[PDB]
């Protein structure tokens, strides 16, 4: 009868960076879209 | 009638040359003072980002 499991341990939510379609509209908004992706990843890591 | 006219005639070439050089110098100074003023304007991406934030997105 050895250790079974650490109920405290939780697998971290593996974030995925959103990918935008490569159109001209993306190039004009490249910086803005990148900021949204960074914000999305930050929200996923922290939770909200 | 004789002397002053002759010396004026002798003066003419050098004065003409110097005045031509002076005019060229003026033109050169006019050209050298010309610079193109490239201005920088606020990128509209920030404006779009602010608009998104105001929407509460």
């Amino acid at each position: 009868r050895a250790d079974e499991v650490d109920y405290t341990n939780l697998p971290a939510p593996k974030p995925q960076k959103t990918v935008w379609d490569d159109n001209i509209e993306t190039e004009v908004l490249r910086k803005y879209l990148d900021g949204l992706s960074q914000y999305d990843m930050e929200e996923a890591k922290y939770g909200v | 009638d004789i002397m002053v006219p002759s010396f004026v005639y002798n003066k003419l070439p050098v004065i003409h040359f110097l005045q031509e050089k002076r005019a060229e110098q003026k033109l050169r100074r006019v050209l050298d003072e010309t610079y193109t003023e490239w201005t920088e304007e606020l990128d509209q991406a920030h404006v779009t980002d602010a608009i998104t934030r105001s929407l509460n997105i």
